[PDB]
This record gives C-alpha cells, sequence and structure tokens, in this order.
C-alpha cells in the first residue's frame, strides 16, 4: 500500500516574522543590533586577496612564500575562475594566476607536475588539495594581512575573527559546500583540529555555521490531512476500564498498570497537578494518527492502542491503589487517558535487563520513528529532562554568542530515567509538536532560544561611533529555522546517548575489565549506527557509506574511551597524578579535560554531592568526541542537501546549454558538465552516470570540439561504471 | 526478494535525491531523469502502474524490475568490456583483476578462463 509523508518542504524568502526587537538594553541604554552580510562580506575579502595577488607579483617577492602555499593561491584562483560566469571577469583571475603558473613550471618544477594531476581531476582541483593539514593553512588571509597594507573595515574585521581558521570559508557557495561534503570521503585526512602554540583548536562547530549562513530560509509545508490541520472529531471514550485491585499490577508514576488476560498491560495515566485535560486528549489523537498511518510511514514502533479520555472521581483512583506507590491532582476530578499496550512499552531504553542483542534492535526501532516522524512533520522536545532558560542545548555554538564549547549535563542519569524512549518503541506521544513550531516566532522558540531571535549582544560588537552593535550572529535571525532543525537532530541523537550511557553505566557496575569494556565497544558502536542511519533517512545515503563519512570525523576508538571513562564512577577513587595519567589514553592528542571541582567518592563529579554531573561545575562536557560526532552528523545531513542544491541548479545550466536554450560555445558547454561532476555526492554513482550521459550528449551538439581536458575525469567514471556492469552483473 | 539489496539502495538514493520536494512521491517530469541517471534512456513510460497521479518508492521498487527484468543483460556485459579492450577482441591480461579491486566489491574473484 501507499507509503509517503503528509510534508513538503521547500524554501522562503526571511524566517525573521513577528520576531522580538533587536535590540539589548544595557543600562537604561538601548542598543540596536544590526546584520552583518555573510556574502557580501565575503566577496569583499576575496576581491581584497585577489587585488593583493596583484601586489604579490609587482613585488616580485614570490620565493618568499613555500612552494606548498603558491599552489594553494594557483589552484584557488584556478578554481575560483571556473566557478565564474561571465568570460570577461573569468580571465582577469586568469591573468592574475598565470604568473604563480610562470614561476611554479620554472622554479618549483616537481610541484607543477603534482597539482597538475588535480586539475585534470576537478574543476575545482582546491578542494581535494585542501582535504588535509593544509586547510589548516590560511593562506588568502596571509596575502591580505601581507600585501593589502591598508587596515581593514569593521566588518571585514568581524567576518575575518569569526572565519580565521580555513581560507575555505572565503570560497564562493558552490566550492565551500563540495569541499565540506568531500571533506568526508576515503581520502580525506581533513578534522578540524590545528594545533597552535601548544594549544589545540577545534572549528568543527565553524563548518556548520559557515555553511548555514549562504542557506535560504527552509519552510515546511503540511498537508492538508496532517494530524495538525484535520479537524479531529470528539474523543469517542464510548467504554470505560473497570479499575480492578486484583488485576493492579503496578504504578509507573501517575499511570496505573494492570494485568489482562492477553498477556498485555491496560495503563491508565491520571491528571497530573498542572496538566489540562488538552495534554490527554493530545497523548490520544496522536496515538491514533500513528496506528492509522503505521503502514504508511512504516513506523517501527509498537504503538499503543487508545481506549478512552474521560473523567474520573479522585477518590475511587486513590482507594483502587494501596501497592507500594503524591503526583496527582488535588481532590475531586481526574481526568484520564486509558490505553493499551505490551509490556515492552513499558521497560525503558536503559534496562540493564535488555542484552545487548534486544537493546540495539530496540533502539533501532526509536531511532527510526524518531526521524521518519521528524520528516512527517512530528517534532518530540521533551524526550528528557536534560538541563545545564535551563534546558540543555546540544548545538549550543550554533545558537550562543560567546558559546566557546559544550555544556555541562547535570544528571544524565536522572534525565533519562524515565524517558519517552521504550524498548517497544516511542511513549508518551502527547508531548508532540509541529515542525513548524522550529521555524517560526512560537511560545517555544522565543522562550528557549530568545538570544537566536533577538540577535546578540557583546562588547565587542559594539560600535562607540554608530552606536550600534554589529555581529554576523544578528544575520541568523533571517535563517534561525534551519539551526533549530539540525539542534533538534543533535537533540535527538544526544537523548540516545545518555540512554545508553546509562544502559552502560548499570550493567559494567560490578563487573572482568576486558568484558567491561566489551560493553562500551559496542554500545560506542550502537551510537555511530544510529546516527548514521539518521542521513539515511534524511538523506537517501545508503547507511553503509554514511557510516564511513562518519568514522572520518569521529573517532569510535576515543568515543569508547570516554565514555566509559566518564559515565562510570570509577575514575573518582584515583589519585590526582595518575587520573591525568588515564585521561591521555581517551584523548591521545586532545588536551586533557581540566577541572577543578572536588572529586565525589562513589560518583565522581557531582554538584549535589548525590548523582553523578558531566563535566566541572561551568566548564564543557568532557564527552568531546559526542560533540564532533552530533556536528559531524549534523553536517553531513544538511551539507547534503546543499551539495544536491547545488548540483540540482547546475543541472539545469547543462539541460539549457544541450536543448540550446542558452547559445554558448563548446569548450564553455563542456565546462558546465565537467563542474557538475564536481556537485556529486560522494560514493554517489548513478550521480556521476548522469554527468557521464550528459557528456556524451555534449559531445554530439559540439563534435568539431577537442576534449583534453575532460577526457581522463570522464573515462574514470565510464571505467568505475563499465566495472560496476561486471561485478553488479556477477550474480 | 527478486531485486538484490545492492541496487534497492542505489535506487532509494537515487528516488531520495530526485524527490525534491521530500514527500516521498516523484513526478513523472523527474521519473525520466532518475532512469537516465539509473541507466535508461526509454521512449515513453508514461504507461505505468500507480494510484492515480504520481508514485512512491514503493511504487517505484516495483514499476523498476518490470522494467528490469527486461534487458539484454548479454548485450551490456559485452559493451563493458568493449571500455577496457585496446585494440579489440582483448579483454584484459591484468586489468581484470585490477578494475575489480576497486569499483563496488572484490574478494576472490574466480580465475576461471584463464592463459589455458
Ligand atoms: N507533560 C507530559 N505529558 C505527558 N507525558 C509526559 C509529560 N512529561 C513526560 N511524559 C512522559 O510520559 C510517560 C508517562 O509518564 P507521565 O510523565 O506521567 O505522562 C513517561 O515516559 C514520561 O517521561
Ligand atoms: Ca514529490
Ligand atoms: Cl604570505
Ligand atoms: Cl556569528
Amino acid at each position: 500500500v501507499k507509503q509517503y509523508y503528509f510534508a513538503r518542504r521547500g524554501e522562503t524568502s526571511t524566517h525573521d516574522t513577528s520576531l522580538p526587537p533587536p535590540v539589548k538594553v544595557l543600562s537604561g541604554r538601548s542598543i540596536p543590533l544590526k546584520e552583518i552580510p555573510f556574502e557580501a562580506t565575503r566577496n569583499e575579502l576575496v576581491q581584497i586577496y585577489l587585488t593583493s595577488i596583484d601586489k604579490l607579483i609587482k613585488s616580485n617577492k614570490l620565493n618568499s612564500i613555500p612552494s606548498q602555499q603558491i599552489a594553494s593561491h594557483y589552484l584557488f584562483l584556478r578554481s575560483l575562475a571556473n566557478s565564474e560566469t561571465d568570460g570577461i571577469k573569468k580571465n582577469q583571475i586568469l591573468s592574475l594566476a598565470k604568473p604563480l603558473g610562470t614561476y611554479l613550471a620554472s622554479k618549483e618544477p616537481h610541484v607543477w607536475k603534482m597539482i597538475n594531476e588535480l586539475i585534470e581531476k576537478s574543476e575545482y582541483p582546491i578542494i581535494h588539495y585542501l582535504k588535509n593539514n593544509r586547510a589548516h593553512s590560511n593562506f588568502m588571509l596571509a596575502l591580505i594581512h601581507e600585501y593589502h597594507k591598508e587596515p581593514l573595515t569593521k566588518n571585514q574585521s568581524a567576518f575575518v575573527q569569526k572565519f580565521r581558521d580555513s581560507s575555505v570559508f572565503l570560497f564562493p557557495n558552490p566550492i565551500y559546500t563540495a569541499w565540506l561534503a568531500h571533506s568526508y570521503d576515503e581520502d580525506s585526512s581533513f578534522n578540524p583540529m590545528f594545533r597552535e602554540r601548544l594549544s589545540t583548536n577545534f572549528y568543527h562547530s565553524t563548518l556548520t555555521d559557515n555553511l548555514l549562513l549562504r542557506t535560504e530560509p527552509k519552510e515546511v509545508t503540511l498537508s492538508s490531512e496532517h494530524h495538525y490541520k484535520k479537524e479531529k472529531g470528539p474523543i469517542d471514550s464510548s467504554f470505560r476500564y473497570q479499575m480492578s485491585s486484583d488485576r493492579l499490577l503496578r504504578i509507573q508514576g501517575r499511570t496505573l498498570l494492570f494485568s489482562t488476560p492477553q498477556n498485555d498491560v491496560v495503563a491508565v495515566k491520571v491528571q497530573k497537578k498542572g496538566e489540562p485535560k488538552s495534554t490527554l486528549e493530545e497523548e490520544f489523537e496522536m496515538a491514533d494518527y500513528l496506528l492509522k498511518h503505521q503502514r504508511r510511514l512504516d513506523v517501527h514502533s509498537k504503538l499503543p492502542q487508545p481506549l478512552g479520555q474521560y473523567s474520573v472521581k479522585k477518590s475511587e483512583i486513590l482507594e483502587i491503589s494501596r501497592g507500594s506507590l503524591t503526583l496527582i491532582d488535588d481532590s475531586k476530578d481526574l481526568e484520564v487517558y486509558v490505553y493499551k499496550a505490551p509490556q515492552s512499552y513499558f521497560t525503558y531504553l536503559h534496562d540493564k535487563n535488555q542484552d545487548l542483542e534486544d537493546l540495539t534492535a530496540s533502539v533501532k526501532t526509536n531511532v527510526h520513528d524518531l526521524f521518519v516522524l521528524l520528516r512527517e512533520g512530528i517534532v518530540f522536545p521533551q524526550l528528557a529532562d536534560i538541563f545545564h532558560k535551563g534546558r540543555y542545548q546540544a548545538l549550543v555554538q550554533l545558537l550562543n554568542v560567546l558559546q566557546f564549547q559544550l555544556g555541562r549535563i547535570d544528571k544524565w542519569q536522572k534525565a533519562v530515567e524515565y524517558v519517552n524512549l521504550r524498548s517497544s518503541g516511542l511513549a508518551d506521544l502527547g508531548d508532540s509538536l509541529p515542525i513548524t513550531s522550529l521555524f517560526t516566532s512560537s511560545d517555544f522558540t522565543k522562550h528557549y532560544f530568545s538570544e537566536l531571535l533577538t540577535g546578540g549582544y557583546h562588547p565587542t560588537f559594539f560600535d562607540k561611533s554608530s552606536g550600534t552593535a554589529n555581529s554576523l550572529f544578528t544575520g541568523k535571525r533571517r535563517l534561525f529555522g534551519n539551526y533549530l532543525y539540525l539542534n533538534t537532530i543533535a537533540e535527538y541523537l544526544l537523548v540516545i546517548q545518555l540512554t545508553l550511557g546509562s544502559y552502560g553505566d548499570k550493567v559494567t557496575r560490578d563487573m572482568d575489565k576486558p568484558k567491561k569494556e566489551a560493553v562500551w565497544r559496542e554500545l560506542a558502536n550502537v551510537m555511530f549506527t544510529s546516527c548514521a542511519e539518521a542521513i539515511h533517512i534524511m538523506t537517501g545515503i545508503p547507511q553503509s557509506r554514511a557510516l564511513t563519512l562518519l568514522k572520518q570525523r569521529a573517532n569510535i576508538e576515543k568515543h569508547f574511551r570516554q565514555t566509559q571513562f566518564w559515565m562510570t564512577p570509577d575514575y573518582s577513587k584515583l589519585d590526582e597524578d595518575t587520573l591525568q595519567m588515564e585521561q591521555y589514553s581517551i584523548y591521545s592528542g586532545e588536551p586533557e579535560y581540566e577541572f577543578t571541582d572536588k572529586l565525589v567518592s562513589g560518583v565522581g563529579l557531582s554538584v549535589d554531592g548525590v548523582h553523578q554531573d558531566l563535566g566541572g561545575y561551568n566548564r564543557e562536557s568532557p564527552l568531546r568526541e559526542l560533540e564532533k560526532l552530533l556536528y559531524a552528523t549534523v553536517t553531513l545531513i544538511e551539507g547534503t542537501m546543499q551539495l544536491d542544491k547545488e548540483f540540482f541548479k547546475q543541472l539545469e545550466q547543462v539541460e539549457k546549454i544541450l536543448s540550446g536554450e542558452i547559445k554558448t560555445d563548446a569548450n564553455s558547454c563542456f565546462e558546465a558538465v565537467a563542474q557538475l561532476l564536481d556537485l556529486a555526492r560522494p560514493g554517489c554513482h548513478f550521480q556521476k552516470r548522469l554527468v557521464l550521459s550528459y557528456y556524451e550528449e555534449a559531445k554530439l551538439k559540439y563534435p568539431s570540439a577537442p576534449t583534453d581536458a575532460y577526457d581522463s575525469r570522464f573515462q574514470v567514471v565510464a571505467r568505475t561504471n563499465a566495472a560496476i556492469t561486471i561485478q553488479r552483473f556477477w550474480r | 526478494d527478486q531485486l538484490t539489496e545492492e541496487q534497492i539502495a542505489e535506487f532509494k538514493e537515487a528516488f531520495s535525491l530526485f524527490d525534491k520536494d521530500g514527500d516521498g512521491t516523484i513526478t513523472t517530469k523527474e521519473l525520466g531523469t532518475v532512469m537516465r541517471s539509473l541507466g535508461q534512456n526509454p521512449t515513453e513510460a508514461e504507461l505505468q502502474d500507480m494510484i492515480n497521479e504520481v508514485d512512491a518508492d514503493g511504487n517505484g521498487t516495483i514499476d523498476f524490475p518490470e522494467f528490469l527484468t527486461m534487458m539484454a543483460r548479454k548485450m551490456k556485459d559485452t559493451d563493458s568490456e568493449e571500455e577496457i579492450r585496446e585494440a579489440f577482441r582483448v579483454f584484459d591480461k591484468d586489468g581484470n583483476g585490477y578494475i575489480s579491486a576497486a569499483e563496488l566489491r572484490h574478494v576472490m574473484t574466480n580465475l576461471g578462463e584463464k592463459l589455458t
């Protein structure tokens, strides 16, 4: 039967609508907050870079630059030129790049050979030449400071002081988008971690920010039949369960679990002290909507069957229970939601009684429905109660001004103590939310993400002469929906990590060190698989490859060793010199997690002395590889969408050149087809097959033209496609 | 099933790539382009088996083997060797092992048809 979504996603003009006024009030004074344009400031610095290449050539001091750094200038100029459209502005760049060619070919002839293998490989050879430690060398800003002997404007200062870590942050949109998605390939040694003068710099969050600022504001359009648009009839609670005390199995919080001859459970959830009746009507109407569209969405969870939503005298509820047992409402009438669900629906995903076989498949069930329903337009913002208002931001560096590093998770075990991820799948479905509430000035967004919607102040942003605070951050008001989108993805995957960590800590307590490391190794593998499965649902990328793209940016060994270290309490029984001696094993290049707090024995780092925290008091989380893993995950998802977007925008051009809708010469048509191959996904063949078919069709529209440059790069696509048609035909 | 997993995901990614609106349904206009990428340049596929007007992946991985179990697979495996045959009638001496080392898979390719 049918399988589709009731959500069609597109683009809009601006998310800055019904937003709070962009103003910081500081001590009676009111300070306007102003956007610093990204692309307008980007082109300024490139133009300064281009003008500075001229001053470098006129200065004759080409030998004062290492050949590796000249190879950067040349390759970028060659890449920037082919990204250019009109032949006049294109040749001005090629004029600048030729003296760097006659120098390299004359003076450093071996470097000339090596990059000449790249120029025959790609229209943007710089994106591959920067697949390694060379990307940490900012050659563009180095030349600007050396030859542009003139102070930069206040905006150019802000852009540079924000994107100092690499030159790729100055590339035009197609080159950065392509360089970023190609930095995860099998031949890429790029990790955003440079070591300064004994300091180690991480800029994995800066990649995602430089990517988002070039994007267009997303907008999701929910169908007429969606759960949040279709007018719903009243809940038909025609039947009333007969609350039997002998069949009262248990009492989970405020839910009474009742036994039943069918070996399932009839659960009755009671009105809480503060919850209105609507919160219970919602859980009913969502379970129905999901049971209805279960097949249509391929929901793997065992959804509960809703039975009734009706009022009940509190005297009956209080009398029905006399077991172990405070949280219900006061005295008269407790509104009720009664449902039927398996016994799995009540074992939390972190139950120590789950073997790795059952846990793994129950985790996979949850992460599937989590992201499958996300595309449908349903968001679950209350899966767990995580705090550092006070809620925890998974992608915190993208949503706040200072936000140097991640946050301290306070409970991390009491946060997922009663998580809404069960062994049966999703639970508590009433705490749902339309995805549109992420892309609009809802009560949710302006309360929890007020700084992202307002604009951000810092004294370094203040212009004493202008009276305004200027920042790149205030540009996010136009795009804030996309930020909360990717934050939601990491939010989901973080709750899986705290759940797995709770399971790990509980089964390894009172346990053979090599047998205990086995549990933590597999739990590291379940998290890596879970992130990769999300990329598959969101981008169509084969999970097997999305996992390899992931394992270029995230170290599964470190993540296994940091989780085992910081989620178990055993490090509390270590002395100061022996503790730092063991932290080197979980990081091994990165700086040890520096902290000052007193270690609570038997627990570890704890603010309240009872429950373990994840990090020092006002410090960051020591789970550093988790922070990389979440940022690598959301950068692959949004970075893939953007590459596919830049891919399709070029695919139109070549279709308008071949079909005749745009008149252009031959060697300028092949340039359009060869550039399309650079915008294909890494590892994706049918994209490369398509641009091969487009190429052959071009050699019929321009049969008189030579194909010296575009021969080998399309031959390998032919050899790869040929070799697949004998490998994929070895049935 | 009757379609192997090696090309199921290839169909899944191609469908999810051209499903530009993310609805899980694809239109006829784009459908032609997804097959040229998948390796078919058909004549008139407007004859199909859908619900009313458009098709999902469920309708895709069923419609596609109907058009995949038609192919002259022998007419293709010969064409793949022509991409490697230098002059003619000589597929490859050592390239057979090499060109299969890293394209899609390589695990002890049975060395039959040897220099016998
Ligand atoms: N405000 C809420 N409304 C409904 N369910 C919730 C709410 N907050 C948490 N839950 C989850 O719902 C399940 C049943 O407990 P309860 O919180 O009483 O509904 C548990 O998994 C809770 O974590
Ligand atoms: Ca569609
Ligand atoms: Cl320099
Ligand atoms: Cl910023």
